[PDB]
RNA sequence: UUUACUUAUUCAAUGAAGCGGAGCUGGAAUUCAUUUUCCACGUUCUAGCAUUCAAGGUCCCAUUCGGGGCUGAUCCGGGUU
RNA sequence: AGAACUGGUACGGACAAGGGGAAUCUGACUGUCUAAUUAAAACAUAGCAUUGCGAUGGUCAGAAAGUGAUGUUGACGCAAU
RNA sequence: CUUGUGACGGCCCGUGAAAAUCCACAGGAAGGAAUAGUUUUCAUGCCAGGUCGUACUGAUAACCGCAGCAGGUCUCCAAGG
RNA sequence: GAUGGGGAAGCUCCGUUUCAAAGGCCUGAUUUUAUGCAGGCCACCAUCGAAAGGGAAUCCGGUUAAGAUUCCGGAACCUGGAUAUGGAUUCUUCACGGUAACGUAACUGAAUGUGGAGACGUCGGCGCGAGCCCUGGGAGGAGUUAUCUUUUCUUCUUAACA
């Protein structure tokens, strides 16, 4: 219950990797991916607007 | 078209279905080419298509499901991606 | 209400400086047939909480309680 | 073994209600209680939760739908009249 | 095309050091004995230095361009690969197998990447690799 | 005589609508900035059955552009709408599903639902099941839209009057029968006390205009002028023609 | 009888946030002389993330631990719409 | 489940525990009511049909009111029959 | 047998309370060392914890029915054949 | 159901966040001192409302003529607040091991934001557990006994908490 989650210590209340306690690994793996993905994506999306538009 | 040569490479060359060993594959560089189905999760999609622009790899979007895939290559069951690694017979490098 | 096996845990324990009382219960055991031991318990009580230290050993009993302070106020039962 | 001729799932409702209210129940309950693919997954995890709402326990997801069909064909007009206006102004 | 080539920067999706930034250094592609699979020796980030303005006067700097460096084995299925690249020559004789196994040789190895960091992050250099990925 | 149920049901003491299973009104986003500039993203967190509605809702998310925060909205799903979805709303958005798109913007031929009134009542027009309101044309200078409403209604509204694309969900409820007075209990108990109908003509002529009488017969004709008061407005109310209608709405 | 003005009255929102005008910066406009006016005037494969008077640039200060102003974010009118 | 043997043919041994059939009238059903003379063929019911209403509104309320119920609602809906 | 829970399944035009309280996470403000500090989510040790109720019946005699009225009045436990 | 506000001859009515200037924090600066004071944050918008909803923390034994989870003995738990020793970390300043799932005695973290528990239907059968019931042996006690009954009955228990 909530208030025995404020006697114990941390080691019973999270995981040692970002985003313990509150979701799920494999979401992070997720959502990682997406991150790095897409602001890739965004990099060239831009870059390629630059050229294009440089071009006329 | 497109499940005949495909059936064609099922019979001469040799392949690997699924993310796990496309990817295992990919990272060897040992494929050459992916098709890949579009009902698939777009990050899977957008993963595959930056492992293939690291390995200079070829893609191919199929205008399909995971089913009409699997039935293209005569498997029973749901095939996101599949990856070519050598056809032999077919003309699948060369065209598209 | 703690179990204790290490001895040396079990005396600085009883020089925790909190600890006053002290105990020794005798038990009448069965390892077998034929040897029906004794077990010793040494109960040691402070603050918070009683700490047992369980022993099998008669000669080392007497021994513990020869190493024992006579300060701490025990009880022999 | 075969139970009944006609009546299927409407002969929990017994005896009662009506032939003709009986055989739209049918048809509905059917439709509602069925299982759909999920577009996305292909897979044959699809049902009702309530009215409209459509999920698919393979994948996770839920779409809005009609309360027994998943897709009503008043809607699948819509998105292809939608799609087709869609590409004339991009167009 | 393999491209697990030992100078690379990659992604740490899975495990203490998640959502990180490493670089590659040691593939054992072709699978080993302890950690039979396809597998790496890797060395990256535990705490990013932090953004920098020209409000710190060097106390503030220093303490903020600092670097917790980290190395580990993974499975490269429990990492992603980038395009990016890196500069490898400062570690990667101190980095290797026998570097495990002897957490004597691991804090040297840490030492030494720290300094082998600092500079090419103190050198304007590599920013997408020493910044963050947030998420 | 005596005070009648519709006379009661004005002072709403029990006939006050149930509330405890709802998540709150659904409602458009306020018209602020970025709807009359430009467009905004939200995601499609989840989706979620309303009670006493008939339709379901989505809660949708958006971030305020002032402050850092996520503020929530529910919305009305439409038929195409899924969890994890991209809905872009404003003016420079996209003719999609989801999206919110002005009148003014959007062309003839399109389909629309939860459509604004006058620019910030936030959703008024075909909320309910099915219904949808298809476009007609513009008057752009004098910016006014004409629009079809499911009773056949040609009204005419504003430009800037938002309005979301696609079909009301929930449709075909009504083509099931419900076969049980269990049912319609259910139904009238979270949507509100108004369930059982009982017949004046059963009533007494104290509790009705049609009670009483040694024989359950009206006696003077149902069709009751709308200048007529509160108490005598039971019965066909500002009637043009009654029974059985053969042939065409005739619009 | 028709319509015009907003301030009176009335309606509705809103934590009263981006009103109006003019203007840059581009596209079209035919400029018939210089612009005549019109459009934009940072976002759409993906269930990520976006916060610390913003980083930068720039001018000062009392350099020191750091502190402050302009721009970054056009200007005017203070009619919330 | 079955077979021998047995009994003053008794044996679901007490307790417990459906009377049925052929037809009519009537209401479809389950359900609810006249507490303390009427439980019914009455009310309800699902289903059928009609009527009003596009919110500056319909129905209803309130001494009024910057008041209110339907309405945390919007014609597959609310209201009245 | 009574119960408690776990995963599953069916039903719904019905999908079956809220708030307090607590915790983690993101974030990186601020501060921290070498003879030092750092932390009081590790152990251990110290003090204090007020107010009001608290007996009994709970019914063919403690309640309401003018009463020591064959009435009525919410619930838990529930052995053997 | 107050206040603000509006109604009402008026007793009082509406309405409960509304057309309101509706406030109270963290930080340091004053270490003549107040809290003025440098700073920035934020934005309930009263309150009342369940001895069956939610809820921080206790159990056994014994005890009285009449009390008891309240008393006595023993063993525990939480909250709040001071708090010191030990331990961990660190000269690479804010830990390490594990491929990973994750593990540990601990092992910085303000503003703000995000998420979760609280927090949840009903019925079916299935599994699992608790207590009970049935029961075997053995150790004690009692009963029956013209006859027969290695017999019928009975005690053989272990709480919170760690
Ligand atoms: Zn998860
Ligand atoms: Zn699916």
């Amino acid at each position: 219950r909530p208030r025995q989650y404020a006697t114990v210590s941390k080691t019973h209340k999270t995981v040692s990797r970002a985003y313990g306690g509150s979701r799920c690994a494999n979401c992070v793996k997720e959502r990682i991916i997406r991150a790095f993905l897409i602001e890739e994506q965004k990099i060239v999306k831009k870059v390629v607007k630059e050229q294009t538009e440089a071009a006329k | 078209s497109i499940n005949q040569k495909l059936a064609l490479v099922i019979k001469s060359g040799k392949y690997t279905l699924g993310y796990k060993s496309t990817v295992k594959s990919l990272r060897q560089g040992k494929s050459k080419l992916i098709i890949i189905a579009a009902n698939t999760p777009v990050l899977r999609k957008s993963e595959l298509e930056y492992y293939a622009m690291l390995s200079k790899t070829k893609v191919y979007y199929f205008q399909g499901g995971n089913n009409e895939l699997g039935t293209a290559v005569g498997k029973l069951f749901r095939v996101g991606v599949v990856s070519i690694l050598e056809a032999g017979d077919s003309d699948i490098l060369t065209t598209l | 209400a703690r179990e204790i096996t290490d001895i040396k845990q079990f005396l600085e324990l009883t020089r925790r400086a909190d600890v006053k009382t002290a105990t020794v219960k005798i038990n009448k055991k069965l390892n077998k047939a034929g040897k029906p031991f004794r077990q010793t318990k040494f109960k040691v009580r402070g603050s918070s909480s009683l700490y047992t230290l369980v022993i099998n050993d008669a000669g080392k009993a007497k021994k513990l309680i020869q190493s024992l302070p006579p300060t701490l106020k025990v009880n022999r039962l | 073994a075969k139970r009944t001729k006609k009546v299927g799932i409407t002969g929990k409702y017994g005896v009662r209600y009506g032939s003709s209210l009986r055989r739209q129940v049918k048809k509905l309950e059917i439709q509602q209680h069925a299982r759909y693919d999920c577009s996305f997954c292909g897979k044959k995890t699809v049902k009702r939760g309530a009215a409209g709402i459509w999920t698919c326990s393979c994948c996770k997801k839920t779409v809005a739908g009609g309360a027994y069909t998943v897709s009503t064909a008043a809607a699948a007009t819509v998105r292809s009249t939608i799609r087709r206006l869609r590409e004339m102004v991009e167009a | 095309a393999k491209f697990l080539k030992a100078g690379k920067v990659a992604v740490v999706v899975r495990g203490r050091y998640a959502g990180k930034k490493v670089v590659i250094v040691k593939p054992h592609d072709e699978g080993s004995k302890s950690h039979p699979f396809g597998h790496a020796l890797v060395a990256g980030i535990e705490r990013y230095p932090l953004k920098v303005t020209k409000k710190h006067g060097a106390k503030k700097v220093a303490k903020r361009t600092k670097i917790k460096p980290f190395i580990k084995v993974v499975n490269y299925n429990h990492l992603l690969p980038t395009r990016y690249t890196l500069d490898v020559e400062a570690f990667k004789s101190v980095v290797s197998t026998e570097t495990f196994e002897q957490p004597s040789q691991r804090e040297e190895a840490k030492k030494v990447v720290k300094k082998a960091f600092e500079e090419r992050h103190q050198a304007g250099k590599n920013q997408w690799f020493f910044s963050k990925l947030r998420f | 005589g005596r005070v009648i149920r519709n006379q009661r049901k004005g002072a709403g003491s029990i006939f006050t609508s149930h509330t405890r299973l709802r998540q709150g009104a659904a409602k458009l986003r306020t018209l602020d900035y970025a709807e009359r500039h430009g467009y905004i993203r939200g995601i499609v967190k989840q989706i979620v059955h309303d009670s006493g509605r008939g339709a379901p809702l989505a809660k949708v998310v958006f971030r305020d552009p002032y402050k850092y925060r996520l503020r929530e909205e529910i919305f009305i799903a439409n038929e195409g709408v899924h969890t994890g979805q991209f809905i872009y709303a404003g003016k420079k958005a996209s003719l999609n599903v989801g999206n919110v798109l002005p009148l003014g913007s959007v062309p003839e031929g399109t389909i629309v639902s939860n459509v604004e009134e006058k620019p910030g009542d936030r959703g008024a027009l075909a909320r309910a099941s099915g219904n949808y309101v298809i476009i007609i044309g513009h008057n752009p200078d004098e910016n006014k839209t004409r629009v079809r409403l499911p009773s056949g209604a040609k009204k005419v509204i504003s430009s800037d009057a938002r309005g979301v694309i696609g079909v009301i969900a929930g449709g075909g409820r009504v083509d099931k029968p419900l076969l049980k007075a269990g049912r319609a209990f259910h139904k009238y108990r979270l949507k509100r006390n108004s369930w059982p109908k009982t017949r004046g003509v059963a009533m007494n002529p104290v509790d009705h205009p049609h009670g009483g009488g040694n024989h359950q017969h009206i006696g003077k004709a149902s069709t009751i002028s709308r200048g007529a008061v509160s108490g005598q407005k039971a019965g066909l109310i500002a009637a043009r023609r009654t029974g059985l209608l053969r042939g065409s709405q005739k619009t």
